[PDB]
DNA sequence: GGGACCTGAAAGCGAAAGGGAAA
DNA sequence: TTTCCCTTTCGCTTTCAGGT
């Protein structure tokens, strides 16, 4: 027995059928007929209406089509039931396989006979002096909010017994669009007679035309050899980009290849970066030189990348390298890509540190491994010290939480492969000149600023600047940013303002937000350049600020201060 | 008995996305959901509601499939203190014997009403989307409902209702996890206890008869206060880390800024914070003599001294626990009051060299202690995690998975803005 | 102008909180 | 004692891609 729909209220909507053009109109007669003839619609007395129109499929045949965003509004939701697409990387390799799909998969499909009513339509007469003729559905109308979820559930049960008489065999399934592979042609045949005759009992129809047998094949998008997989699009729209909308669209393009063409989140920053400004579509943008080696970078790795089917007995690999921007994964089985796991480009903290970045990436690909093949990898490779592991373990809970339950290996051998080798890489991983503790005998200096612009510095030397700054933060960054200029040599140095230490103490390592203050992001830049170019270490500390205690870190951060009032 | 359907704030459903899971734990997911099939306890779903799912391999090898409600009953509308001109444990009379039925150790089946099922919905994925997911609800409460207090003390006040009202001389009601039914005649007694017990059957309530327990008014009352009373602890300020002049002006910042809240006079601490004076580099030694020492046991009195004897009896508790150094801390608070403190025995810390796990243990323990002094889980955990550490543990941490189990309360990290609490906070505190 | 459901990515902005001065 | 100074972090809107 068929799904039944959940009805909120029962008072009918009458919406107007509207004009249509005479080809767009003999489509929709054609195929409003030819669903009669089927008995997948019924002549209709209801006082519900719904509009029906036509598009064009990639068939050339048109689709007939309900408008039934007021019919859809009544209507309870069903729960989702496939949240993405299938990799076809794990259809294993060399493995003959078939592609299948369904002839007028809704139509096919029964309503449960007390909702027909409420998806009944008016189809003009091919003469505008003649009167219309009135249908409703039987079948699964398309627009109708719970179509997918019933169409799913309708073939999945009718794929449920091929599934388990053939527990060797790939089976996809993708609304109607089915994927079938065994290791053996004999074993191919046996698979897919089980499947015609399970599809015919529940009513479906194998569309002849349209089946696959041989290389090469397109499934959900990809070309599919007997191993390599690219992308079916393999062209960016670049030629006209002189809006807003004109790179919206460029970067939609190459986001949908990134995955498969590995495209870091780094070899995007300039493109990436030419989205901000006005909110306006058809605002103006400008191609900059910078943005153009980045499309020619692209270009190049359309033509020459691509993913690999995987043997289905190996287990899985994760690459994180150490690369600009922020770390880039590779899902990998040996020498044969599966996936590229990437990074946003915009952050949500001001200072994202790059060891919380490696661990929310291993999280994140350690998930999407176990979606694709049913477990962990066998092994993460890391650009990171034995000691430096030891060192995450203790003290990065992002880290704890990347790894917990990791029952594999954690290794810095990466392949000696040359494939990776363009790959731009940081060197700004973990902290090297920030320390974390006191450095022993080191000269300490003692920072302060004012709302007055006045910023200082005070222990074994002084000095008072002058700051552009009307903030106390912003005006301490910059004694922050002299002290470290000025002490060629290991010093500690304590501070009052929370803000000016983590600032300070995160900046080595971090991805500085892009923030609507562009005067804070150059002070963040320039703190940062000024950690990067140390020739010795550093370490920051707070002292709150007015606690009048005795001993002669109050007595210094008390110079600091009066160095900067009034 | 028509089950009464539930009271929701909200008719909006929630949509909390399944994750992933490896095929050992998917194959145990559909293994369990079918032996729950078979005893009709969930059906297939097309609901728009969801809540995750997770499996836990016990030592046996078997899975137990535990959800995390926390959304949905987060939409659930509590009801006020109903029958509350019923009868109080402290009014019967001592000479009656008394029956005493322990609701932890009973079983629940509790039957959902048509329109609540879809709320309690779930889905089992499948491996890289090759199939749509299989999607279920529960026709009876899941257990982990029973922890929002309002549906049990419903629930249970239902399942006593008739037994109640017929026995007029019997006096049954339900206080923090116990059922009592108590008549003056021990044979009067038992009547009632036999109706009670086929009637709460009827309702969906399992009842151990091994287990069940006797006793008369003065003992239990008497054991209960010695049952679920606060440990007070003479809590201390760690002082092995406390080597050198950087350890010293942090904590003595500390002291100093919440000592006006503690009433302790401002010349009062000279002897401690003049430990400051001396050499300026930041590692240079510095030790408490001994009346420094008793100037920092003022503090700790001062601390020790904002323990409460006894807890609110409407008010639920609630846990914060704190990422201390070596091994994480806990305090049961009840709003602005201290409750307890709550630590891992120091024993086991050096067995779990991650400190997620450690603060997974100490929830899970803390959990415990809280349900032993009040009846009931806290209402809130405040943990040191964003809402997406929290959601990542979930999925990585088997320990946070054990520790968290059948919680439906409130998990987040916003802290008392209470000056003492903010103190506490900043510092380490132990109990030797 | 004209349907439904899913996935991923980008920037910007409004809501709410943290901290620590101000009422 | 709550009730505002900002600032920073989080959630949501609004574009683009893509799948049957
Ligand atoms: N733009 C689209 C494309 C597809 N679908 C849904 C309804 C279709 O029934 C199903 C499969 O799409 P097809 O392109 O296979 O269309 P048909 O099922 O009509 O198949 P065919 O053209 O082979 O008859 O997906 C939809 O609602 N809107
Ligand atoms: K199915
Ligand atoms: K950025
Ligand atoms: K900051
Ligand atoms: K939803
Ligand atoms: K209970
Ligand atoms: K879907
Ligand atoms: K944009
Ligand atoms: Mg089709
Ligand atoms: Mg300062
Ligand atoms: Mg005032």
């Amino acid at each position: 027995k068929p799904i039944p729909l959940t009805w909120k209220t029962e008072k009918p909507v009458w919406v107007n059928q509207w004009p249509l053009p005479k080809q767009k109109l003999e489509a929709l007669h054609l195929l409003a007929n030819e669903q009669l003839e089927k008995g997948h619609i019924e002549p209709s007395f209801s006082p519900w209406n719904s509009p029906v129109f036509v598009i064009q499929k990639k068939s050339g045949k048109w689709r007939m089509l309900t408008d039934l965003r007021a019919v859809n509004a009544l209507i309870q939701p069903m729960g989702p039931l496939q949240p993405g697409l299938p990799s076809p990387a794990m259809i294993p390799k060399d493995w003959p396989l078939i592609i299948i799909d369904l002839k007028d998969c809704f139509f096919t499909i029964p309503l449960a006979e007390q909702d027909c009513e409420k998806f009944a339509f008016t189809i003009p007469a091919i003469n505008n002096k003649e009167p219309a003729t009135r249908f409703q559905w039987k079948v699964l109308p398309q627009g109708m909010l719970n179509s997918p979820t019933i169409c799913q559930t309708f073939v999945g049960r009718a794929l449920q017994p091929v599934r388990e008489k053939f527990s060797d065999c790939y089976i996809i399934h993708y609304i109607d669009d089915i994927l079938c592979a065994a290791e053996t042609k004999d074993k191919l045949i046996d698979c897919y007679t089980f499947l015609q005759a399970e599809v015919a009992n529940a009513g479906l129809a194998i569309a002849s035309d349209k089946i696959q047998t041989s290389t090469p094949f397109h499934y959900l998008g990809m070309q599919i050899e007997n191993r390599k997989i690219k992308p079916q699009k393999i062209e960016i729209r670049k030629d006209t980009l002189k809006t807003l909308n004109d790179f919206q669209k460029l970067l939609g393009d190459i986001n949908w290849i990134r995955p498969t063409l590995g495209i870091p989140t780094y070899a995007m920053s300039n493109l990436f970066s030419i989205l901000r400004g006005d909110s306006d579509l058809n605002s103006k943008r400008i191609l900059t030189p910078e943005a153009t080696k980045e499309i020619k970078l692209v270009e190049e790795k359309i033509q020459s990348a691509q993913i690999n089917r995987i043997g289905p007995l190996a287990p899985l690999q994760l690459l994180i390298f150490a690369t600009a921007h922020s770390p880039t994964g590779i899902i990998i089985q040996n020498t044969d890509l599966v996936e590229w796991s990437f990074l946003p480009h915009s952050t949500v903290k001001t200072f994202t540190l790059y060891l919380d970045q490696i661990a929310t990436l291993i999280g994140q690909t350690r998930l999407r491994i176990t979606k694709l093949c049913g477990n962990d990898p066998d092994k993460i490779v890391v650009p990171l010290t034995k000691e430096q592991v030891r060192q995450a373990f203790i003290n990065s809970g992002a880290w704890q939480i990347g790894l917990a339950n990791f029952v594999g290996i954690i290794d810095n051998h990466y392949p000696k492969t040359k494939i990776f080798q363009f790959l731009k890489l940081t060197t700004w991983i973990l902290p090297k000149i920030t320390r974390c503790e006191p450095l022993e005998n080191a000269l300490t200096v003692f920072t302060d600023g004012s709302s007055n612009g006045k910023a200082a510095y005070t222990g074994p030397k002084e000095r008072v600047i002058k700051t552009p700054y009307q903030s106390a933060q912003r005006a301490e960054l910059v004694a922050v940013i002299t002290v470290l200029q000025d002490f060629d040599q290991p010093i500690n140095i304590i501070s009052d303002s929370a803000y000016v230490v983590q600032a300070t103490r995160d900046v080595e390592t971090a991805l500085i937000k892009y923030s609507m203050d562009d005067q804070l992001n150059q002070l963040f830049n320039l703190l940062q350049q000024t950690v990067r170019k140390r020739n010795f270490p550093f370490y920051i500390t707070h002292i709150r600020a007015h606690t009048n205690l005795p001993g002669p870190l109050t007595k210094a951060n008390e110079q600091a201060d009066l160095l900067v009032s009034s | 008995p028509k089950p009464i359907p539930l009271t929701w704030k909200t008719e909006k459903p929630v949509w909390v996305n399944q994750w992933p899971l490896p095929k050992q734990k998917l194959e145990a997911l559909h293994l369990l959901a079918n032996e729950q099939l078979e005893k009709g306890h969930i059906e297939p779903s097309f609901s728009p509601w969801n809540s995750p799912v997770f499996v836990i391999q016990k030592k046996s090898g078997k899975w137990r499939m535990l959800t995390d409600l926390r959304a949905v009953n987060a939409l659930i509308q509590p009801m006020g203190p109903l029958q509350p001109g019923l009868p109080s444990p402290a009014m019967i009379p001592k000479d009656w014997p008394l029956i005493i039925i322990d609701l932890k150790d009973c079983f629940f089946t509790i039957p959902l009403a048509e329109q609540d099922c879809e709320k309690f919905a779930f889905t089992i994925p499948a491996i890289n989307n090759k199939e749509p997911a299989t999607r279920f609800q529960w026709k009876v409460l899941p257990q982990g409902m029973l922890n929002s207090p309002t549906i049990c003390q419903t629930f249970v006040g239902r399942a006593l209702q008739p037994v109640r009202e017929k026995f007029s001389d019997c006096y049954i009601i339900h206080y923090i996890d116990d059922i009592l039914c108590a008549a003056e005649t021990k044979d009067k007694l038992i009547d009632c206890y036999t109706f009670l017990q086929a009637e709460v059957a009827n309702a969906g309530l399992a009842i151990a008869s091994d287990k069940i327990q006797t006793s008369t008014p003065f003992h239990y009352l008497g054991m209960q206060i010695e049952n679920r009373k606060i440990k007070p602890q003479k809590i201390e300020i760690r002082k092995d880390t406390l080597k050198t002049l950087n350890d010293f002006q942090k904590l003595l910042g500390d002291i100093n800024w919440i000592r006006p809240t503690l009433g302790i006079p401002t010349y009062a601490m000279s002897n401690l914070f003049s430990i400051l004076r001396g050499d300026s580099d930041l590692n240079s030694k510095r030790i408490l003599t001994p009346e420094a020492t008793k100037e920092i046991k003022l503090v700790e009195e001062k601390i020790q001294s904002a323990q409460i004897n006894r807890i609110g009896p409407l008010a639920p508790l609630q846990l914060l626990i704190f990422a201390t150094a070596h091994s994480p801390t806990g305090i049961i608070i009840q709003n602005t009051d201290l409750v307890e403190w709550s630590f891992l025995p120091h024993s086991t810390v050096k067995t779990f060299t991650l400190y997620l796990d450690q603060i997974a243990t100490l929830i899970g323990q803390t959990r415990l202690r809280i349900t032993k002094l009040c009846g009931n889980d806290p209402d809130k955990i405040v943990v040191p995690l964003t809402k997406e550490q929290v959601r990542q543990a979930f999925i990585n941490s088997g320990a946070w998975q054990i520790g968290l189990a059948n919680f439906v309360g409130i998990i987040d990290n916003h802290y008392p803005k209470t000056k003492i609490f903010q103190f506490l906070k900043l510092t380490t505190w132990i109990l030797p």
